């Protein structure tokens, strides 16, 4: 519903799950997308701690 | 150094793999980080190494 500001950020912490980002195809429309430090097409097959 | 910032430096930025020790790499494309082909022009998810 609602964001946090620049100044005051959020954080959570995501675990114990399984990742599938398939679900985002059909609603989302991103304008950004740059990864650091890891192939884009190799993450389906890694692990994240 | 000179006024304005002199623009004759280039780096590389995106891969699809890893080079070799010993090894140039002077192809210069467009590459794309996501699933949709970027048709040979630069655009979303298109951006220039």
């Amino acid at each position: 519903t609602r964001f946090a500001s620049v100044y005051a950020w959020n954080r959570k912490r995501i675990s114990n799950c399984v990742a599938d980002y398939s679900v985002l195809y059909n609603s989302a429309s991103f304008s950004t997308f740059k990864c650091y430090g890891v192939s884009p097409t190799k993450l389906n097959d890694l692990c994240f701690t | 150094s000179k006024v304005g910032g002199n623009y004759n430096y280039l780096y590389r930025l995106f891969r699809k793999s890893n080079l070799k020790p010993f090894e140039r790499d002077i192809s210069t494309e467009i590459y794309q980080a996501g699933s949709t082909p970027c048709n040979g022009v630069e655009g979303f998810n298109c951006y220039f190494p």
